[PDB]
């Protein structure tokens, strides 16, 4: 259906952020997407294309990084398994962008095994300023 | 030329179908309700196409070992009186002595008892006040302590007007033709055995160490190895424990841990250091005629996730192990002794990811000790920078279709097809 | 590591004509691994196209894509008024996962 | 005796003298409606086959000629590298984009031999 | 002398195969998803092999009748908040008036109520305080008090394939060759009569008393007596019975004992006293067939056990009675009165000794008389100092299957073999 | 007429008259499954039957004579003494141990005949 | 009526749904139809309802 992020932060150089994705606005929910789907996480900064920054499994919710990103990225699920987390630190004035996440099958469902980002949600806005 | 109709030709196409099952004290999966088992015809000149990637035997197979795990833990006791503040000390911090007010037989009676819990399995509440783990969030079910959770080894086999068939090639590679075929009616004993990281006591390879991978340049692929000679790794629980039974309700009763006799030791695992050092090297071996010579192998631990992928999680003796294997996992490889794995136990078990469900397994008394064989690994590699001459190796895992992948990945279903039409001199009179 | 190229990066149509956008890759696609993706500022993105031939569920007819190789379109075969986005292609198959540059589309 | 498929692999020739092997394997809680329904689906797709038989005029039999014309426009391959060379499987893969019209032809041309022994037996 | 086909041919063998039920408000048995019931072939020239000891519709009929009563107790009441201290004092000492709190639809009030419960449900904590008699081990379901306990006919038909064959000899032993064979489709209507030490509405023995064991000098055998003629017994529990109904829950209501209106009075089993002693002077005329004509024959009462099988233990009217038969069988035998047997009555019944399950039969409202036929017996033998002339001889049962052994003791499952191959002096052309 | 199985304790040639009669008996919630699989039984074990019948050249008949020479390695009795005084049971127990090479026998002689008959009708 | 739906945590894994604030007026539901409309078919069904009575 949709995706919902957490709102748009303001951070200082050298700090970290942190989003939540829910599938559901509702805390007692029982969606389970984020057991079913892959969660990817994109930004988009002004002036440039898509950056892809992981994705995170439903299957434990092991995180594939991408390697220019590795080093200070961290990729969550919650314990309740309905909602997950990116956290980037050491952040820069390059690292302000808009934040999606999306959710796909990414190869891993049984009958057909198609590769598509179907639900996108919203934008979390991140600027980093002094 | 006229048309003739033949009727029983050697004819199949690819298929889905349901498969039933065979196996040669009740347990998780019901294999006494399965059917006795009983074979193999050889296909001379058959060269058949195979993807293990891409199997529905795959699918029905965790589709039914899911659905067992569920059948097996409907009857048994709703631990939602335990639902409680829990009143903790420290047993001497990985174990935490509770005393909580119970429920009796009796709806107007209290008891006072307590339980030894892990560490793991509560958090606290802002001695300290505690609850269970996953009280908020779920109904917790506790195991049936007289239900077995050992691996019986099952056979899946095809209904009539379906065949099995098995790719007999000694270095197959899980995907495209294999020129060595079988016909079976059912496959091996296969035993369900719920893993990550490392692969136990599964079937060996029978020449070399095998390299699978969906795509091996796809480095969101998870990567199976399957080893030629088997590692035998030592697991063990090494404290006495006691267990009690609360009766909590009318016929309902809570298993406890009572007390710990003797000392207060850490679970753990053996791997022997060589044997795993011979095995790391025939995996470089062959894990170096995908990625280059000079290529550097490097061995790193697991990447993150939940606490099932980033240790090696496995169970034996009822209890549920998570080990640290970054012993294992610590290497660069360029062109008597033990490896002690530590593990922590957890009770409270989510093992399929059900929003809202969680397993109570119940305390085995005693003292458990578990020999298994690693006969094989699953491995993640990082995503490179592409001027890179090292690949890192990371233990993956966390879809069990890979475990039971690394077994069916030989076999295939068909259906037949027994109805050919073909030109003949024949007329019909 | 694969780039996508997509060829012009603006592209000027009227409401009700047939436009041809187009993604160059730097090697040899599988074809399941191909997407397009609609971007606007201030709306949500959605996916047009997966699989180089495959439209989503919410996506009408006009929109298809084919292609082969290195060489992929997303043909719109009547502009309407909210087809007036930017288009990008990306590519699965490896990580980490690239997008294709961006075509927009505005009116004449 | 190769036993079940185990001419596969042989010539469509070879093949077709070990029918019988082939046909009489054709019929026979989480584990329970799994070996069900399994059941109905043979017994289904058993009797759809026999139906087919029925309905060309080849009941009872494993070969049975008819008197349908072979049109080249299905396969202009001759007989020596049909029943020596192919095998079943290949032969299937070959005209697998034929097959309904030659069951529509079987299913007319017994119709017609059925009304036309009817007629023959009224006098 | 060529081999020819025959399809059709009248061969049977021994098999064993799932029997469906037909029968000529709702019970307890489901006998309205029966199918309707309709047809009995002599067979001339036919002598079959008949063991009523090894009867496999024997054992699916007692499957069947465990499964059909819970089945037709999962709606009903669970009375889990029945399980709490009662404060009791005696009605006039084996009835007891229990006040207790008890549950009400509003989560958060409470009800003082009270109830007569019998001395036999109810257990002593050390007015007294008591509690009912499973609550510590069993959940108790209320049974429902719209379906009737009443045994209906049922009628067991094979399906198509299997025939029944019908034994008509009318001095079977149920065991060995019967020379008088039928063929019929189902069975006649058995009533699930579930009694203890006496059957109870049963069918009677054509021309004289039949005695059946296993083996006779196996006195670990059960032997089953057939009358020819009936006894009848009539049993009553006087008291007027008042029903109250509690609302314990949303939608739940338990079933009290309210008043006792009148007299206090004991249930009780009157058989005549002339008609008994005829009818066991035919069963030891044709019990000393098997024992000596010499041997004194004694008739004692029951060896022990639980109530229900040292009593003679049924249902009528809904209620549960336990009656002491001990002036039933209480006589030696060398070569208008009645006998009034009490009779207890338990409402909290474990009849099929499921571990953990009971249930509360509700109190039947009024005086309940119920007229019954004794249509047989089962007894043991005692084992004796093999230099004995005496042999005693107990009630005995508990095993039901021996209840239902005694009506399905002329019948047989068998499968029809038809496809034969014989020679001719045929050849096909 | 007797009715189903009456001709039991008739002698073969007197039963053989009768085959019809048990022919059209073989084939027609706790109490709901216990109704429903009954019925996949007799309808896979009649299935069998029929099967069996037609891979011996014998389907849509009662009585069938084959090509099959009778071994005296099965029983040596004369047709008199078979015909006339034994029953079905007592010759089923008497050969129910050739049954199985007898039913192997039957298949292969009529896959012979198929494909002989296939071969002469190309002449 | 603008409805605020509430999640009240009642029992391990159980979640009852309230009604919590009603966020501006509080108005009565209600249907509207066309009076003419529905006049003009009320016209139809008595027209085609007379020939019976
Ligand atoms: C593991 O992962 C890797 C990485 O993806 C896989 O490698 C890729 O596999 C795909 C499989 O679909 C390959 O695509 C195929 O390519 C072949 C060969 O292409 C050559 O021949 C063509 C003639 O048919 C020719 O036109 C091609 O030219 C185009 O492509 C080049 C780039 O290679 C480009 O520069 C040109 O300008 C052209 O655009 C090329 O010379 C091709 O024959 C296939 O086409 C068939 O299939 C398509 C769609 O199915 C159909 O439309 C066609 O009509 C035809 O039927 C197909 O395109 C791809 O080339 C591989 N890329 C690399 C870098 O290796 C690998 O397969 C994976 N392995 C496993 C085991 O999964
Ligand atoms: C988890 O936490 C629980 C607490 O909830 C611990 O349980 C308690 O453990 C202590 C110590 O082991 C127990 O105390 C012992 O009780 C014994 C029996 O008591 C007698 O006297 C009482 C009245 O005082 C009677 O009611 C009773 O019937 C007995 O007759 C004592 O004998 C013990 O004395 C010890 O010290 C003397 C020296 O002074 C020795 O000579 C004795 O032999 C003996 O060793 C002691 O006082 C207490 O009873 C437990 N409570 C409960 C509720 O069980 C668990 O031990 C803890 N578990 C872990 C693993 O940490
Ligand atoms: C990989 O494969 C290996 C080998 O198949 C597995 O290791 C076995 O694991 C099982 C646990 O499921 C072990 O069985 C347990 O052994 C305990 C001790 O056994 C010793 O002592 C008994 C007598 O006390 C001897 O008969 C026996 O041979 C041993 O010498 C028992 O206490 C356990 O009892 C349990 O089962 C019984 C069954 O009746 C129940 O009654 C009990 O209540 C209790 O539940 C059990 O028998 C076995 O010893 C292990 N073998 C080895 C060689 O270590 C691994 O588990 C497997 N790995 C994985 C991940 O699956
Ligand atoms: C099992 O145990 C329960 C106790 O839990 C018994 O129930 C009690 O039984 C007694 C005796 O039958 C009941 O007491 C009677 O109450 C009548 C009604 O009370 C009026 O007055 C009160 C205020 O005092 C009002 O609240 C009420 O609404 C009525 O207006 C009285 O009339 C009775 O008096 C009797 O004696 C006089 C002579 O003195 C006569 O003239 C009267 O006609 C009458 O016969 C008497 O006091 C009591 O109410 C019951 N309690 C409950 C909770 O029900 C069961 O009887 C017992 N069952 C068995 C089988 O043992
Ligand atoms: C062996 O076989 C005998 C004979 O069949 C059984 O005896 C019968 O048992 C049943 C149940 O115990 C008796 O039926 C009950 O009779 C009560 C009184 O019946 C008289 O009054 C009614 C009018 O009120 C007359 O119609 C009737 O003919 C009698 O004269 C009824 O109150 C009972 O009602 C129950 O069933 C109805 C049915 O709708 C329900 O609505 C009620 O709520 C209630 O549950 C019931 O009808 C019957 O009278 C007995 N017959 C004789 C001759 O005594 C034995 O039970 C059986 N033995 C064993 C061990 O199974
Ligand atoms: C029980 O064990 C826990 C775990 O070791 C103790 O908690 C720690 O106590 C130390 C003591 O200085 C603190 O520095 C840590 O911050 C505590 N850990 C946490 C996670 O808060 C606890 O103190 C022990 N209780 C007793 C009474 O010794
Ligand atoms: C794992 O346990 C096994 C026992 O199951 C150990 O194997 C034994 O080792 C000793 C000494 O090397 C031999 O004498 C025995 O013959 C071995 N077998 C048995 C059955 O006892 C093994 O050493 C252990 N491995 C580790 C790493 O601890
Ligand atoms: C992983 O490997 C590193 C490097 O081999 C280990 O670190 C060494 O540990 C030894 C033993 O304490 C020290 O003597 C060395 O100084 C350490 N550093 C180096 C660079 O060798 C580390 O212990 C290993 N971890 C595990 C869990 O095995
Ligand atoms: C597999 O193929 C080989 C190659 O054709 C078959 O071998 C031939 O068998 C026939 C028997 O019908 C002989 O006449 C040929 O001379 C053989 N040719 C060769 C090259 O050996 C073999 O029979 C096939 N196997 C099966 C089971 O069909
Ligand atoms: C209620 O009835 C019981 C049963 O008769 C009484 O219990 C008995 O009382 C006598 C009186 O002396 C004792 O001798 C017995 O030992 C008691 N029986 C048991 C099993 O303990 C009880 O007294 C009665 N209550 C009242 C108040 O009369
Ligand atoms: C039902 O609950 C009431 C409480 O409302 C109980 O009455 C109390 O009994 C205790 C003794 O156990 C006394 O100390 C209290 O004074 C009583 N009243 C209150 C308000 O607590 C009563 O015992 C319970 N049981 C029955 C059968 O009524
Ligand atoms: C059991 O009850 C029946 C009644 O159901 C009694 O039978 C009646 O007895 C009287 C007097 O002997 C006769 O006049 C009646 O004709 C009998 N039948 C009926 C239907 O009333 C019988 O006497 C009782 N038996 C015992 C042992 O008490
Ligand atoms: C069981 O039989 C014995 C012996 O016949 C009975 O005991 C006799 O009972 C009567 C009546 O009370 C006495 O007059 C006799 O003195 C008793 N003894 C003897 C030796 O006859 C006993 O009553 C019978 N029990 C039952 C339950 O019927
Ligand atoms: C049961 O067996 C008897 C004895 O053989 C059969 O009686 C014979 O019936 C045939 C009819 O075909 C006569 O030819 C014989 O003469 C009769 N013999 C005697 C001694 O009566 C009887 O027919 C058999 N019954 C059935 C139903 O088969
Ligand atoms: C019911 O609502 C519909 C809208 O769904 C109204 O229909 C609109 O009416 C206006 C004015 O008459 C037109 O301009 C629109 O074209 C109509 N359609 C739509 C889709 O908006 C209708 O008036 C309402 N009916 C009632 C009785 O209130
Ligand atoms: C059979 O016909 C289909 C038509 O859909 C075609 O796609 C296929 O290529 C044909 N096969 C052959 C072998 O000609
Ligand atoms: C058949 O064999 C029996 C038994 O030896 C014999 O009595 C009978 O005469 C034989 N019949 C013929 C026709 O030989
Ligand atoms: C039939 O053959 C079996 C072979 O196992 C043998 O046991 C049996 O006795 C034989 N029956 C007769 C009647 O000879």
């Amino acid at each position: 259906g949709r995706l919902f992020q957490s709102g748009a932060e303001v951070k200082r150089p050298g700090a970290s952020v942190r989003i939540s994705c829910r599938a559901d606005d509702d805390p007692y929910t029982d969606d389970d997407t984020f057991t079913k789907y892959w969660t990817h996480w994109i930004r988009q900064a002004p002036g440039q294309r898509p950056e892809w920054l992981g994705v995170i499994s439903p299957h434990f919710a092991r995180p594939i990084y991408s390697y220019k990103f590795r080093d200070r990225l961290t990729l969550t699920r919650d314990s309740s398994l309905t909602a997950v987390y990116l956290e980037l630190k050491g952040l820069q004035p390059d690292d302000s962008g808009i934040y999606f996440c999306a959710r796909d099958p990414f190869g891993d469902r049984a009958p057909h095994y198609n590769y598509h980002m179907d639900v996108w949600g919203g934008g979390t806005a991140v600027i980093v300023s002094s | 030329l006229w048309v003739t109709v033949y009727y029983g030709v050697p004819v199949w196409k690819d298929a889905e179908t349901t498969l039933f099952c065979a196996s040669d004290k009740h347990n998780v999966w019901a294999t006494h309700a399965c059917v006795p088992t009983d074979q193999e015809i050889h296909l001379e000149n058959v060269t058949e196409e195979f993807n293990m990637w891409k199997n529905n035997m795959v699918e029905q197979m965790h589709t039914d070992i899911i659905s067992l795990w569920d059948q097996s833990l409907k009857p048994c006791v709703k631990l939602t009186p335990l639902c409680v503040t829990l009143q903790c000390t420290n047993v001497t911090g990985e174990l935490k002595n509770c005393s909580f007010n119970m429920t009796t037989e009796l709806r107007d009676k209290k008891q006072k008892v307590y339980s030894l819990f892990y560490r793991l399995d509560v958090v606290q509440i802002n001695n300290k006040e505690y609850r269970l783990i996953n009280c908020n969030t779920s109904a917790i079910t506790q195991a049936c302590p007289k239900v077995s959770f050992e691996p019986i080894p099952i056979h899946y086999c095809a209904p009539a007007g379906f065949a099995i068939l098995k790719c007999k090639d000694k270095k197959f590679n899980g995907t495209g033709p294999c020129p060595s075929v079988s016909t079976v009616q059912c496959t091996h004993g296969i035993k369900p055995v719920v893993s990550t990281q490392l692969l136990l006591n599964g079937s060996l390879a029978e020449e070399e160490v095998m390299i699978r991978s969906e795509n091996i340049t796809n480095n969101a692929k998870n990567i199976l190895v399957q080893f030629n000679t088997p590692v035998q790794i030592n697991c063990t629980r090494p404290n006495n424990n006691t267990r009690k039974s609360i009766r909590i309700g009318p016929g309902q009763a809570f298993y406890a841990t009572g007390d710990i006799i003797g000392d207060i030791r850490q679970a753990h695992c053996n791997v022997s250091k060589a044997t795993w050092n011979e095995t790391l090297g025939k995996v470089v071996k062959q894990l170096r005629k995908h990625f280059g010579n000079n290529t550097i192998i490097r061995f790193a631990n697991s990447s993150g996730g939940d606490l099932e992928v980033t240790t090696h999680s496995f169970n034996c003796g009822g209890e549920f192990f998570y080990c640290n294997t970054s012993g294992l996992f610590n290497s660069t490889w360029i062109s008597n002794d033990s490896i002690t794995l530590p593990c922590r136990i957890k009770q409270i078990i989510n093992m399929w990811q059900r929003i809202g469900q969680a397993m109570y397994a119940p305390p085995i008394q005693g003292v458990i000790r578990c020999v298994s064989n690693i006969t094989g690994l699953i491995l993640t590699r990082d995503g490179g920078s592409t001027n890179s001459t090292t690949e890192t190796f990371r233990p993956g895992g966390g879809d069990m279709r890979d475990n039971w992948r690394s077994e069916l990945y030989k076999y295939k279903v068909v259906k037949i097809e027994p109805l050919g039409v073909a030109p003949t001199r024949c007329k019909r009179r | 590591e694969v780039v996508l190229t997509q060829s012009p990066a603006i592209l000027s149509v009227s409401p009700g004509d047939r436009v041809i956008l187009s993604c160059r890759a730097s090697q040899g696609l599988d074809s399941s691994h191909l997407a397009w993706y609609r971007f606007k500022r201030g709306q949500i993105p959605t996916l047009v196209i997966f699989g180089t031939s495959n439209r989503a569920r919410g996506t009408p007819d006009r929109f298809s894509g084919s292609g082969s190789g290195a060489d992929f379109t997303l043909t719109i075969s009547r502009v309407e008024p909210e087809d007036f986005a930017t288009y990008y292609c990306q590519r699965y198959g490896g990580t980490p996962i690239t997008f294709g540059g961006g075509t927009t589309l505005d009116k004449k | 005796f190769l036993g079940f498929l185990g001419a596969a692999g042989s010539t469509m020739g070879a093949a077709s003298m070990t029918l019988t092997v082939q046909a009489r394997n054709l019929l026979s809680t989480v584990w329970g409606i799994k070996q069900l329904q399994a059941r109905v689906l043979a017994v289904e797709r058993y009797l759809r086959d026999q139906q087919l038989l029925g309905i060309w005029g080849c009941s009872g039999k494993l070969i049975c000629c008819t008197n349908v014309p072979w049109n080249s426009s299905w396969s202009n391959r001759n007989l020596s590298e049909i029943w020596d060379n192919m095998t079943w499987l290949q032969w299937d893969k070959e005209i697998s984009n034929y097959t309904q019209i030659i069951y529509g032809l079987l299913e007319e041309s017994q119709n017609q031999q059925e009304k036309n022994e009817q007629d023959l037996l009224a006098l």
